[PDB]
C-alpha cells in the first residue's frame, strides 16, 4: 500500500504495485479469449456496452493484414497501443516490405509497456492485448501485459470471468491445433459463452493464407450451433 | 522542464487548484463591467494609501484599441494575462488585419488560463478577467468573464473580485434591457458604490464608446455621476 | 561593389602630448550618393574614451549600441568607468564574436590612460585585429589616404592645438581624396581636463 | 526601386511614396498606399517588394501598438526609429527585410529618418529611398529653407515628385503624400 | 499515489475516475439518435439573467455535419471541441470529405488520455469533460459518447452530466429505434426537463440537430427551442 | 608575415616580424605576432591577425586554467593538440598559421599548426608570407644542439630575410627565447626572455622627413564646444 | 523530474536549505581572513585526513587569478567546483577585457553561481563560505560569500569550525593599521585560537595579496617563518 | 516523485502562494528599506544586512544601480537581489540598445516583476524573496518610485517602506511625508523614519539619491560612506 | 522499514540500496535460470514454471539471442528481462556501428551493466528487476549482470528461486571437462531435483552456443533433450 506510489517503485517483495494495479485494470476488462490452431488464430471478446442504447465498444482491432489484437482494459490505452502496433507494422512493411511477425509486435509492445513502467512520470498501459498473427512464423497468440511482458499462448483468457474461458480452453487445448477455422471460431464463441453474464461478441480470425477479419453480431450466428 | 501537474482532480471531481485560484480572485478588488447599446463601462474599486502612493496603477487595461480589459485577482498573474492578450491582439492584427473579435480575445485569455490549468508545472492564473469591447464584425458590445478555470461567458453586466455576489445582486436588480450609455455608467458606478464607502478618490471608471478607444473617466465627471446615482 | 564601400567613412585618431584627437568625416553616403552630412561616427564611450566606427552605418550604429550595452553593464556591475585598454579588448571580443559574420566597421578607440593620461590609440579591422599605434590610427574608405598623410604629417608630442591641427588638416587631405567620404569633419580633442569638439570644414563634394 | 520621398519642416513632415503597385511589367494598382501609419504619429514610407514592405510594416505597427498597450506610453520618434533600426539590423544578418524606409513622425517635434534594409538610421531634413533621391535631393538642396512653411513645404515636395515624374525613367504613375503634424497623419493632394 | 497517472488497487486511473465525477458535476445533456437525425438537448445553467445564454453554449459545431455537446468542465470541453474542429478541417483538407463521426470522436478520445506528469516537456490532467459527438456521415446520423477515460461508444441514446444516470433510467422505457425527429426532439427535451432542477425554457436550454435530410449539424434557434418546449406534455 | 621558431640545445627561439598589412598598405609597423601562451609556451602566428590574436588568447586562457586547476605546466604538444583541434573544427576558417614554441618535460619543442588544423613537430619552422625567405636561413643555419645565441641570430636573420625579401613582412625582428633558467638543470624553471625589436634594420627606417613640414591646408572650424572630461 | 527547488522558504521565511548549507560551512574547517592596510590575507587550518595526505594536492587556499585568491570553509568538492567556475570566469573576463576579473567581480560571480544553485531545481546550495581577497581601486578587499549567494565585505572574519569564537577573537584583536605581516600574524593567531593542540605550518595554508596586488600562496617555509615569531 | 517538492508554483487553500507569503515574511525579517519621492527625484535608503565592527562597508549591499536613471533599494535575500539587479541592468541596457532611450521605470519594474511572477507561476522554482524599491526617472512619468513583491506585483508609491518595521516606517511617512519636497527635505525625512524604525550607526545605512535635472538629466548617485555619515550626522 | 526504500538512488544509513534489493527479490522470485561453460560450448538452461497449461510449448522464451554469437538467459522481472535483452541487442548493434566488429560478452556485460547502474544511479528510473546471463562460446564468456549492475564472469552461473542450491549443485561438476551434449542431462537433472512439486507443468528451455552450432546461439533441439515436462 505504502509502496504503491509509482510504476518505478519496487515493493519489498519485488512487486511493482502500480504494475499490479494496471494488471488488475486488465483483469477488469470484458472477457477476452484467444485461440491458436496450426493453421488459424482467433481472438474473440464480449464487447462492453456502457449503456442500454449505446453500442458495444469495439474490442477486436486489425493491426495488419494478418495481425489483430483484442484489447482488455482501458480501451483508450488499447487504441493507443493499436496505433503504436500499426505504426510498427507500417515501418516493418516500409523497411522490409513484408508483414511483421506478431511475435515482433508483442516484443515491441512489451518493450513500450516496460519503458512506461521503468521511467517515472509514465503509467503502464491499462490494457492487455490478445494479439493473433499469421505468417512465416505460423499462427501465434500473445497476451501482452501492462508490466511490459507478453506471454505466448495456444489459448488464453483475460478480463472478467476469464477463469471459465480458461477452463474451457484447457479442456479443449489439445483439440485446437487440428481445429479448422470454423471450429476454432466455434471454440472461441463457446469459451466466451461460459463467461456470459451474439451482438456483444466480436471475433477477429486470421489464417496463414486468410487475412485477419473481424466478425460481429449476426455474422457469428453461423458459428454458434 | 518542471511538470508537476499542479492542477489535478480531487475524488469529488473538483480541481482544488481552481478553487484556490477563485479564492485569489475573490480577494481581489471588485470590478463591474456593464454595457449599453453603444458604450461599455468598467468600474474597479481601488484600495490604496492615498497620501503615500500613486493611484495610477490601474486594474483596467487596454488589450487593443477596441479591447478593454479589467481583472480581479493576483496583479502579477493579471499582468501576464494582459501582456499575452495585448500580444494576441497584435498577432491577430498581423495574421488577419482585422481587429480581434472580443469573443476571440476573451476566448484567448480563457484559453491561457485553461492551459495553465492543463500544463504541468504551471500555476492556474489566480485572476478572473473582464474582457470587454466592440466588434465591427458583429455590431454588438461584448463583456466576457474569463475565470481561472478557463471558462469565459459573455454578460450584460458582470462583476468579479471581492463582494462579487453583492455587486451581482445590484446589477441584476438595477439592469435595464436597453440602457443608454449614461445609464450603463450609472449602473456600474452604483453597483461598485454599493460595497465602497468612498467616492471618486477610490473608484476607477473607464469606458469604451462605439468605435472608440478606452477612455478613463476623470475625477470630476466620475464624482458628478456618483452624486447623481446617489 | 563592396559592402564596406557602401557607406563611405573616414575616421582618424592621433596621439599628442597627453592628449588624443579623434576626427571623422560627417557624411552618411549610400555608395556614390550623399544622404546626410550630420552622421555621427565618433561616439563617447567613456569620459576619457571615444570610439569612431569607420564603416557600414548599419554596423556603426549596431556596434556602437552593442558596446554601449557592454560598457554600461560593465560600469554598473563594477561601479567604475571602463579603461581604454579594457574597452579595446571589449571591442575586440565584440567583433570576434561575429568574426564569421563580421561587422563591416573598423573601430578606432582614442582614449587617455586613466592615471598617466597618456594617449591610447587602438584601431582594429572588421574582426578586432587591434593595432595600438603610438602615433595615429586610421580607418574607413580613406584608409590609404589617411595612412599616407599621417605618416608624414604626424609629429611626436603635439599639444592639443597642434594635435587638432594635424587631425583636422590630415583628415581633410584624406577625405578630399576619397569620393565617398568628406562632407564636413568633426574632431574630438580629448585632454586631461576637457574634450574639445570642433566641427571642421571639409570639401562638400 | 520605389520612390519614397520625405521632407521635414519646422513643425511637420511631408512623407510621399510611389502609389503605383506593380507585378512584373504590370501596374496592378495606381493608388496603393505604400506609406505605413505604424502609429497615429508615425508614417513609415517603404520602398521595396510589396510583400516585404507590407510584412515589415505590419510587424512594426503591431510592435508599436503592443508597446503602447503593454506600457501606457507611446514610442517616441527617436525610440521608434531605433526600434526599426534594431529590427532591420537583426533582419539583414538573418532573414533580411529588403525594405528601405523613411520614418516620418511628429511627437511634438517633427522627425524624418532615413532607414534602409541594412539598418542605417539617420535623422534627415529631407531624403528619399529608391532612385528618386538621385532626382530629389538636389531640388531639396536647391529649394529648402529653414523655417519652411507648410505651403512652401507642399510646393517643394510637389517639385521633387514632379522631378521624379519627369526625369526618372520608371516614372511613378502617381504619389501618395501624407502630412505628419500635430494633427496626425493626413493624406493630402499636391496640385 | 499522488501522481495523475496512477492506478488504484481496483485497477482504475484515479484521475480518470475523478474527471468522470467532474463530468457528473456538469450540466445535463441528452442525445437522442433517430433515423432522421441526432438531437442534443442541453441544460444551460444561468447563474443570472445577465449571463448571455448564447455565450455559455454547451453545443459546438465541430463541422458542417458533426457537432458536439459537453458535460463537465466547459474549458476542457472547449479544448476538446477545438481539437475536433481542427481535426475535421484537417480531414476535409487531407481527404476532400467530411470527417467521419467515429473518426473525429476517436481523435478527440486519443487526445483525452494523453495527460501526463513527471516527464520533462502535454496536458497534466484528463479532460474533465464528456462529449456527446454526433453528426451525419454518408447520409446517416451517428451519435457517439466520449468520457474522460478516452473510451468512446456509439449510442442510440445517451446522457451526460449531473442527471446522466437518472436520464438514462428515464430513457430506458422511453427510447425506441424508429422515432421521428419530432419524437426525438420531444424525448430529448422531456428527459432533460425531468433531470434538471429548473423549469424548462427556450433560454435555459440548448437544442441542436445533426439532421440527415440537411446532412448538417445545425444548432436550434430560440424559435425552434420554443417550438419543441411547447409540444411537451407538461 | 615572417614567423620562425627553432629549437636550440637549451630551449626554443621564436621570432616574428612586426608588420601587419591591411592589404598592400602597412597598417602596423610594431605589430606583435609573438603571443604569450604560458610561461613555458609562446606562439608566433601568421594569417589573419584577429584570428591569430584571438586563438592565442583563448588557448593561453585554456592553459592558464589548466595550470591553475591541475597545477601542471602546459605541454607544448598539449598546446599544439588544442590549437590543431580548434583550427580543424573551424575547417581552416580561423586563418591562424601558428608556430608553438615551448619547453616541457619532453624538452624544447617547436610545432607548426596550419590554419586547417594540421600540426607537426619540427626542429625549425617558418610560416607567413616570408616563410620561405626565413626557412632558407633556417635550413642553412640550424643544427642539432646549437647554443642560445647562435639560434637567436639565426632566427633573427630568418625573420630579417622574410622582412627584406617579402613585402608582407618588414619593420623589426621581435624574438622570444624560451629557456630553462638553469640550462644544466633539466628540471629548472622554464622562463622566457622576450627581445622586442631584437633587430631594428637601419636601412629599413624612415631616412628622410621634411624638417619644416610644408602644408597649405587651412582648417576652417564650423563649430567648437568644450566639455569636461568628468 | 527533479526541476523543483529543494531550497524553499519555510513557514517563517527561513530558507532551511540555506541554513543547512551554512551549518555545513560551520563544520567545514576554520578559515580566517584579515584585511590589512596594504593587503589582505586568507589562511585556513588545513589539517589533512592523515599525515599520509599530500598537502599540495588539495590546497584549500587557491588562486582565482593573478590578483584574486580564495579560501573556503565547507564541502571541499563544492569549493573545488566553485573555484573552477571562478577561474573560468576570470579567464573569460581576461579574454573579453584583457585584464584579470576584478575582486568584487569574482565575488559577485561566485555569489551569482551560489544563488543560482539555491534557486534552480534538482540541486542543493553549495555548502561552502568563501573568503576572497583581492585589490580594488580603493585598496585591499576581503569578501565573504555564503551558500545563499549573499556576499559580505569584511575587514576580518572567520567562517568555519568554531567561527563564532574566532570572530569574537578577531573583533577583540583586530586593528586597521595592521600591515600584511601583521595581518598574517593575526590570521595565524585566530587559527591557533580555534584549533586544538599546537598549530603547525604544515596544518595551515595562507594566501596573501600585498602591495604588488598579486595573490600568492605562502610556501610552508614562509608560514613556518611567521609561526616562529 | 515530487515527494520532496514544496509546490512553490502551487496555490494554497486560501488562494495565496505560500512560497510568496514566506518570501514576503523573509523580506519583513530583512533590513528596512525606505523610498521617498521629492520634486525632481527619489531618495532610497536601506539598512545593511552585514553590519559589524569588522564588516568593511566597501560597496553598497542593499542599493544597486540599474541604469543612469534607475536605482533600486532591496529588502530580503541580498543574493536574489543581486541576481534580479543583474537581470534589470541587462533589461535596461537591452531597451537602450533597441530604442536608444533610457528604459522607462515602469517597464523595468514590469520586467523584474514578470521575472519574479514567472518564478511564482512556472518551473516549480523558489520565488525571488526580494522587494525592490525601484526609484527612477523617465520622460513619460517623471520621477517614480515602485514597490515590487516576490509575487511580481508592483505599485508606484510617493513614499513607502519594506523590511523590518515596514508598517511603522509607512505610518511615519504618512504622518510626515509632504509633496513637492526638496532633495534635502526628503533625505532628512528618510533619516527621521529610519532612526525611528531602527544601532542607528551611519555606516549601517545606505543612501541613493536619484535626481532629475533639466540640464544634466536623470542622475543616480548612491551616497558613499562619507556622504552617508555626513548626511546622518545632520539628522 | 524506514523511508530509504522508495527512491532507487537513495542510500540506506547502512549503505544498502533498498530498491536494488527489491529488484533482486524480484529476480529471486523467478524460476532459476543458469549457464555452464563446457568444452564444446556454453549451455544456458532456464526453468519455465508454466503458470497455465495453455502457454505455448516452447514459447515464452527466457534465453534470447543478443548476437550471432551471444545468447542471454534471463531471470526475474520478465518485462525487465526482455528490456535488457533488447538493450543488449541495441548495445551490440551500436558497438558494431562504432567499431565494426561484433561485441564480446565481457564488454557487452559492461555496457549493459551501465544501464543497470543508471537505473538506480540517476533518479527517474527503476532498477532492473532482472539478472541477465550473457553466454558466448566464441568469447568463452559467461557473464551474469545482477539488478544492481554488478556483472561477473562465471564458470557456472545461476539465478532465481533456489539459486543457491542450484549453484551448489553446479559446483559438483567440472563443466569445462565435458561437452554441451553431455552437460544437458546433468543440468536437466539439477533443475529437476530442484524443481518444486507445486508446479505440475513446466519446461527446461535449454540453449547452447557450441561448435556444433558453429558458435551461434540455438535452442537445444527437442530430439537431443525434450524440454517439455509434466
Ligand atoms: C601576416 O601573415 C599578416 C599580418 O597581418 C599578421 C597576421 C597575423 C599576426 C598579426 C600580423 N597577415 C596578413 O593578412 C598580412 C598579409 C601579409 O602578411 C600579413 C602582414
Amino acid at each position: 500500500s505504502k509502496y504503491d506510489e509509482n510504476a518505478t517503485t519496487f515493493s519489498p517483495e519485488g512487486r511493482i504495485l502500480q504494475v499490479e494495479n494496471a494488471m488488475k485494470a486488465v483483469q477488469q476488462g470484458m472477457p477476452t479469449v484467444g485461440l491458436k490452431s496450426k493453421t488459424h488464430a482467433v481472438i474473440a471478446g464480449v464487447m462492453h456496452s456502457p449503456s442500454e442504447f449505446s453500442s458495444h465498444q469495439p474490442k477486436i482491432f486489425k493491426i495488419d493484414q494478418h495481425i489483430g489484437v483484442a484489447i482488455s482494459g482501458l480501451t483508450a490505452d488499447g487504441r493507443g497501443l493499436c496505433k503504436f502496433l500499426r505504426n510498427e507494422c507500417l515501418h516493418h512493411t516500409f523497411c522490409f516490405g513484408t508483414e511483421i511477425r506478431v511475435a515482433d509486435l508483442a516484443d515491441t509492445v512489451a518493450l513500450q509497456s516496460q519503458k512506461k513502467t521503468s521511467k517515472v512520470g509514465k503509467r503502464p498501459y491499462g490494457v492487455g492485448l490478445l494479439m493473433i498473427g499469421a505468417g512465416v512464423d505460423g499462427p501465434r497468440l500473445f497476451e501482452t501485459c501492462p508490466s511490459g511482458q507478453h506471454w505466448e499462448y495456444n489459448a488464453q483468457a483475460i478480463g472478467r470471468r476469464a477463469q471459465a474461458a480458461k477452463t474451457y480452453l484447457e479442456t479443449n487445448l489439445n483439440e485446437f491445433p487440428d481445429c479448422t477455422r470454423d471450429q476454432l471460431i466455434r471454440h472461441a464463441l463457446r469459451a466466451l459463452n461460459d463467461c456470459k453474464s451474439l451482438e456483444a461478441i466480436a471475433l477477429g480470425v486470421v489464417g496463414i493464407d486468410e487475412p485477419f477479419t473481424i466478425l460481429e453480431g449476426p455474422e457469428l450466428q453461423k458459428y454458434i450451433d | 522542464d518542471y511538470t508537476r501537474s499542479i492542477t489535478r482532480f480531487s475524488p469529488d471531481g473538483r480541481l482544488f487548484q481552481i478553487d484556490h485560484a477563485h479564492a485569489a480572485v475573490q480577494r481581489g478588488t471588485t470590478v463591474v463591467a456593464t454595457r449599453s447599446k453603444d458604450m461599455i463601462v468598467i468600474a474597479v474599486e481601488k484600495t490604496a494609501v492615498a497620501k503615500l502612493q500613486d493611484p495610477h496603477f490601474s486594474k483596467i487595461c487596454s488589450l487593443d484599441k477596441h479591447v478593454m480589459c479589467a481583472f480581479a485577482g493576483l496583479h502579477a498573474d493579471a499582468r501576464r494575462l494582459i501582456q499575452s492578450g495585448q500580444r494576441q491582439c497584435q498577432s491577430h492584427r498581423l495574421t488577419y488585419e482585422d481587429p480581434i473579435s472580443i469573443e476571440n480575445i476573451a476566448r484567448y485569455i480563457a484559453t491561457l488560463q485553461l492551459k495553465n490549468t492543463q500544463s504541468g508545472g504551471a500555476r492556474p492564473y489566480g485572476v478572473s478577467t473582464l474582457i470587454c469591447g466592440f466588434d465591427d464584425m458583429t455590431s454588438q458590445p461584448h463583456i466576457y468573464e474569463t475565470l481561472p478555470s478557463g471558462t469565459y461567458a459573455e454578460w450584460k453586466a458582470r462583476t468579479i473580485g471581492r463582494h462579487d455576489q453583492t455587486v451581482m445582486e445590484y446589477l441584476e436588480k438595477h439592469y435595464k434591457d436597453d440602457m443608454t450609455d449614461e445609464e450603463a455608467q450609472k449602473l456600474a458606478i452604483g453597483a461598485l458604490l454599493e460595497v465602497v464607502e468612498n467616492g471618486s478618490k477610490n473608484l476607477e471608471v473607464a469606458y469604451m464608446k462605439r468605435g472608440g478607444t478606452m477612455e478613463i473617466m476623470a475625477e470630476e465627471v466620475l464624482d458628478a455621476l456618483i452624486e447623481s446615482t446617489k | 561593389s563592396d559592402i564596406s564601400t557602401y557607406n563611405g567613412s573616414c575616421v582618424l585618431a592621433m596621439a599628442g602630448d597627453h592628449c588624443v584627437a579623434i576626427a571623422s568625416d560627417r557624411r552618411l553616403g549610400v555608395n556614390m550618393l550623399t544622404v546626410s552630412k550630420d552622421f555621427k561616427r565618433i561616439f563617447q564611450i567613456n569620459d576619457r574614451i571615444y570610439l569612431g566606427l569607420a564603416g557600414l552605418a548599419t554596423d556603426v550604429l549596431t556596434v556602437r549600441e552593442q558596446l554601449r550595452f557592454d560598457v554600461n553593464l560593465l560600469e554598473l556591475r563594477e561601479e567604475r568607468p571602463i579603461d581604454p585598454k579594457k574597452f579595446m579588448n571589449l571591442v575586440k571580443s565584440t567583433l570576434y564574436e561575429k568574426r564569421f559574420s563580421p561587422f563591416f566597421v573598423t573601430p578606432v578607440i582614442a582614449g587617455l590612460l586613466p592615471e598617466t593620461n597618456e594617449p591610447y590609440l587602438a584601431a582594429s579591422d572588421s574582426i578586432g585585429a587591434f593595432a595600438f599605434p603610438k602615433d595615429f590610427a586610421v580607418a574607413g574608405t580613406c584608409e590609404e589616404s589617411l595612412y599616407g598623410i599621417c605618416e608624414s604629417a604626424w609629429r611626436p608630442n603635439m599639444n592639443p592645438d597642434e594635435l587638432f591641427e594635424c587631425t583636422a588638416k590630415c583628415l581633410i587631405a584624406a577625405v578630399e581624396r576619397d569620393s565617398i567620404s568628406g562632407w564636413g569633419g568633426i574632431v574630438y580633442i580629448i585632454t586631461q581636463d576637457k574634450v574639445i569638439i570642433k566641427e571642421i570644414k571639409t570639401r562638400m563634394d | 526601386m520605389l520612390s519614397i520621398v520625405g521632407l521635414q519642416g519646422p513643425d511637420w513632415v511631408l512623407i510621399a511614396a510611389d502609389s503605383s503597385v506593380s507585378s512584373s511589367i504590370i501596374c496592378m494598382s495606381e493608388n496603393y498606399d505604400r506609406i505605413a501609419q505604424l502609429d497615429d504619429r508615425h508614417a513609415l514610407a517603404m520602398s521595396g517588394e510589396t510583400g516585404d514592405c507590407l510584412q515589415l510594416s505590419e510587424y512594426l505597427q503591431g510592435n508599436v501598438a503592443l508597446y503602447k498597450f503593454r506600457n501606457g506610453v507611446e514610442l517616441s520618434s527617436d525610440a521608434l526609429a531605433h526600434f526599426i533600426r534594431h529590427t532591420m539590423a537583426k533582419a539583414v544578418r538573418k532573414s533580411p527585410y529588403e525594405v528601405n524606409m523613411l520614418l516620418s513622425g511628429y511627437d511634438g517635434k517633427p522627425h524624418l529618418y532615413f532607414m534602409d534594409y541594412l539598418g542605417t538610421l539617420q535623422s534627415i531634413p529631407y531624403g528619399a529611398q529608391g532612385y528618386c533621391q538621385y532626382f530629389v535631393m538636389s531640388v531639396f538642396d536647391k529649394h529648402y529653407k529653414e523655417g519652411l512653411t507648410l505651403e512652401d513645404g507642399k510646393e517643394l515636395m510637389k517639385l521633387a515628385l514632379n522631378q521624379i515624374k519627369q526625369r526618372f525613367t520608371v516614372a511613378p504613375h502617381g504619389f501618395i503624400v501624407k502630412l505628419v503634424d500635430k494633427n496626425g497623419i493626413t493624406k493630402i493632394d499636391l496640385e | 499515489d499522488r501522481n495523475v497517472n496512477t492506478f488504484s488497487p481496483d485497477g482504475r486511473l484515479l484521475q480518470v475516475e475523478y474527471a468522470i465525477e467532474a463530468v457528473k458535476l456538469g450540466s445535463s445533456a441528452v442525445a437522442i439518435l433517430c433515423p432522421e437525425g441526432v438531437i442534443f438537448a442541453v441544460e444551460k445553467r444561468l447563474s443570472s439573467q445577465l449571463l448571455i445564454a448564447s455565450s455559455v453554449e454547451k453545443v459546438y459545431a465541430i463541422d458542417d455535419h458533426v457537432g458536439v455537446v459537453m458535460a463537465g468542465l466547459a474549458a476542457d470541453g472547449r479544448t476538446m471541441v477545438e481539437h475536433m474542429r481542427v481535426e475535421a478541417q484537417n480531414h476535409r483538407f487531407s481527404f476532400d470529405e467530411p470527417i467521419g463521426i467515429k473518426a473525429v470522436t476517436q481523435s478527440v478520445c486519443d487526445l483525452a488520455l494523453a495527460f501526463g506528469e513527471g516527464r520533462r516537456k502535454q496536458m497534466s490532467r484528463p479532460f474533465g469533460t464528456a462529449l456527446l459527438v454526433a453528426g451525419i456521415e454518408n447520409g446517416k446520423c451517428h451519435l457517439f459518447h466520449t468520457d474522460p477515460s478516452g473510451t468512446y461508444t456509439e449510442c442510440r441514446a445517451r446522457a451526460i452530466g449531473g442527471g446522466s444516470e437518472g436520464a438514462e433510467a428515464l430513457l430506458r422505457d422511453l427510447y425506441k429505434d424508429g422515432m421521428t425527429l419530432h419524437e426525438a426532439e420531444d424525448l430529448a427535451l422531456s428527459t432533460l426537463r425531468q433531470v434538471i432542477q429548473e423549469k424548462l425554457n427556450e433560454n435555459n436550454v440548448e437544442v441542436a440537430c445533426a439532421r440527415v435530410s440537411t446532412g448538417k449539424f445545425e444548432i436550434y434557434t430560440s424559435e425552434q427551442r420554443q417550438e419543441i418546449v411547447a409540444r411537451l406534455p407538461p | 608575415t615572417t614567423i620562425a621558431a627553432a629549437i636550440f640545445d637549451g630551449g626554443v627561439v621564436l621570432g616574428a616580424d612586426t608588420r601587419a598589412t591591411a592589404g598592400p598598405i602597412v597598417a602596423v609597423k610594431d605589430e606583435m605576432k609573438l603571443h604569450y601562451i604560458s610561461d613555458n609556451i609562446w606562439v608566433c602566428g601568421a594569417g589573419i591577425a584577429a584570428d591569430n590574436d584571438n586563438i592565442n588568447a583563448v588557448i593561453s586562457a585554456k592553459l592558464r586554467l589548466f595550470q591553475m586547476n591541475t597545477g601542471l605546466q602546459p605541454r607544448v604538444d598539449q598546446c599544439t593538440n588544442i590549437l590543431a583541434s580548434r583550427l580543424f573544427q573551424y575547417m581552416g576558417y580561423i586563418q591562424a598559421a601558428l608556430i608553438v614554441g615551448g619547453i616541457d618535460f619532453q624538452g624544447p619543442q617547436v610545432y607548426q599548426v596550419a590554419p586547417h588544423g594540421s600540426f607537426s613537430k619540427q626542429p625549425f619552422i617558418a610560416q607567413g608570407s616570408g616563410s620561405l625567405a626565413a626557412i632558407s636561413v633556417l635550413e642553412n643555419r640550424w643544427h642539432n644542439k646549437m647554443n642560445e645565441h647562435d639560434c637567436m641570430e639565426m632566427v633573427a636573420d630568418a625573420i630579417y630575410a622574410g622582412i627584406t625579401n617579402d613585402l608582407g613582412s618588414g619593420s623589426h625582428v621581435n624574438l622570444c627565447v624560451i629557456k630553462r633558467e638553469n640550462p644544466e638543470d633539466k628540471q629548472s624553471k622554464v622562463i622566457y626572455t622576450f627581445y622586442k625589436d631584437y633587430r631594428v634594420p637601419h636601412e629599413n627606417d624612415r631616412n628622410f622627413r621634411l624638417e619644416p613640414q610644408i602644408n597649405n591646408i587651412d582648417v576652417e572650424v564650423i563649430k567648437t564646444t568644450e566639455r569636461p572630461l568628468t | 523530474d527533479s526541476d523543483f527547488s529543494l531550497t524553499t522558504f519555510s513557514s517563517g521565511g527561513k530558507l532551511n536549505q540555506i541554513e543547512s548549507a551554512l551549518k555545513a560551512v560551520s563544520l567545514g574547517g576554520q578559515c580566517v581572513g584579515v584585511k590589512a592596510k596594504n593587503g589582505a590575507v586568507i589562511a585556513c587550518e588545513s589539517k589533512p585526513s592523515s599525515p599520509l595526505v599530500e598537502k599540495v594536492t588539495n590546497l584549500k587556499v587557491q588562486k582565482i587569478n593573478d590578483n584574486v585568491g580564495i579560501v573556503y570553509s565547507g564541502v571541499n568538492t563544492d569549493f573545488h567546483v566553485i573555484l573552477k567556475s571562478l577561474r573560468k570566469a576570470s579567464i573569460k573576463y581576461s579574454l573579453r577585457l584583457g585584464v584579470e576579473m576584478p575582486t568584487r567581480e569574482v565575488v559577485k560571480h561566485a555569489a551569482h553561481k551560489m544563488q543560482y544553485y539555491t534557486q534552480i531545481g534538482g540541486v542543493r546550495p553549495f555548502g561552502v563560505s568563501l573568503l576572497i581577497i583581492g585589490w580594488e581601486e580603493l585598496g585591499p578587499t576581503l569578501w565573504q560569500v555564503d551558500p545563499s549567494g549573499t556576499f559580505w565585505a569584511w575587514k576580518a572574519t572567520a567562517l568555519g569550525k568554531r567561527s563564532d569564537g574566532s570572530r569574537t577573537f578577531l573583533e577583540r584583536r583586530y586593528s586597521e593599521d595592521q600591515s600584511v605581516d601583521d595581518a598574517i600574524h593575526t590570521a595565524i593567531s585566530t587559527l591557533k585560537e580555534g584549533f586544538d593542540g599546537q598549530l603547525t605550518a604544515e596544518l595551515i595554508e595562507i594566501g596573501v595579496v600585498d602591495e604588488t596586488r598579486k595573490f600568492r600562496t605562502l610556501s610552508t617555509a614562509e608560514i613556518r617563518d611567521f609561526l616562529t615569531e | 516523485t515530487y515527494r520532496y517538492d514544496a509546490g512553490t508554483t502551487t496555490f494554497s487553500s486560501d488562494g495565496r502562494i505560500l512560497q510568496v507569503e514566506y518570501a514576503i515574511q523573509s523580506i519583513n525579517q530583512a533590513g528596512t528599506a525606505i523610498g521617498v519621492q521629492f520634486t525632481n527625484g527619489v531618495v532610497l535608503a536601506a539598512e545593511k544586512k552585514n553590519t559589524g565592527r569588522l564588516v568593511d562597508y566597501l560597496f553598497p549591499e542593499k542599493m544597486a544601480k540599474i541604469d543612469g536613471h534607475i536605482v533600486t533599494a532591496v529588502a530580503g535575500l541580498t543574493a536574489d537581489a543581486n541576481t534580479l539587479v543583474d537581470l534589470m541592468r541587462t533589461s535596461a541596457q537591452k531597451y537602450l540598445k533597441t530604442y536608444d532611450e533610457q528604459m522607462p521605470v515602469e517597464q523595468l519594474v514590469r520586467m523584474v516583476c514578470d521575472e519574479k511572477h514567472s518564478y511564482t507561476q512556472y518551473g516549480g522554482l523558489r520565488p525571488y524573496g526580494v522587494s525592490f524599491l525601484i526609484a527612477g526617472y523617465d520622460r513619460h512619468k517623471g520621477c517614480q518610485l515602485y514597490l515590487t513583491d516576490p509575487s511580481g506585483n508592483f505599485g508606484g508609491w510617493k513614499a513607502t517602506a519594506i523590511g523590518e518595521n515596514n508598517q511603522t516606517a509607512q505610518s511615519i511617512l504618512k504622518s510626515q511625508y509632504k509633496d513637492n519636497m526638496t532633495a534635502t527635505e526628503a533625505m532628512d525625512l528618510t533619516v527621521k523614519v529610519l532612526c525611528k524604525t531602527l544601532s542607528l550607526s551611519a555606516d549601517k545605512l545606505e543612501f541613493a539619491v536619484l535626481q532629475f535635472r533639466e540640464e544634466y538629466g536623470p542622475k543616480v548617485r548612491i551616497l558613499t560612506t562619507s556622504e552617508v555619515d555626513t548626511l546622518m550626522k545632520r539628522y | 522499514g524506514s523511508g530509504y526504500d522508495f527512491n532507487p538512488i537513495t542510500f540506506s544509513p547502512d549503505g544498502r540500496q533498498f530498491q536494488v534489493e527489491y529488484a533482486t527479490k524480484a529476480v529471486e522470485k523467478d524460476s532459476l535460470a543458469l549457464g555452464v561453460k563446457c568444452k564444446d560450448g556454453i549451455l544456458l538452461a532456464a526453468e519455465k514454471n508454466l503458470t497455465s497449461t495453455l502457454l505455448t510449448p516452447g514459447g515464452n522464451p527466457r534465453i534470447f539471442w543478443i548476437n550471432d554469437s551471444i545468447a542471454c538467459a534471463t531471470i526475474g522481472h520478465r518485462p525487465d528481462c526482455y528490456s535488457i535483452v533488447e538493450q543488449s541487442r541495441n548495445r551490440a548493434e551500436t558497438f558494431t556501428s562504432n567499431f565494426g566488429i561484433k561485441i564480446t560478452v565481457p564488454q557487452l556485460a559492461s555496457e549493459v551493466s551501465q544501464q543497470f547502474h543508471l537505473a538506480h544511479y540517476y533518479q527517474a528510473y527503476r532498477p532492473f528487476g532482472c539478472t541477465v546471463i550473457f553466454a558466448s562460446y566464441k568469447d568463452d564468456a559467461l557473464y551474469a549482470i545482477e539488478p544492481s549492475g554488478a556483472f561477473y564472469g562465471y564458470f557456472a552461473s545461476c539465478f532465481g528461486k533456489n539459486s543457491n542450491l542450484a549453484r551448489a549443485e553446479l559446483q559438483k561438476t567440472e563443466w569445462k571437462n565435458i561437452t554441451v551434449r553431455e552437460a544437458v542431462p546433468e543440468v536437466a537433472r539439477i533443475i529437476k531435483s530442484l524443481h518444486e512439486s507445486q508446479f505440475k507443468k513446466w519446461e527446461i528451455e535449454m540453449f547452447w552456443l557450441c561448435e556444433e552450432t558453429n558458435g551461434r546461439p540455438q535452442k537445444v533441439p527437442e530430439d537431443v533433450f525434450q524440454s517439455r515436462f509434466v
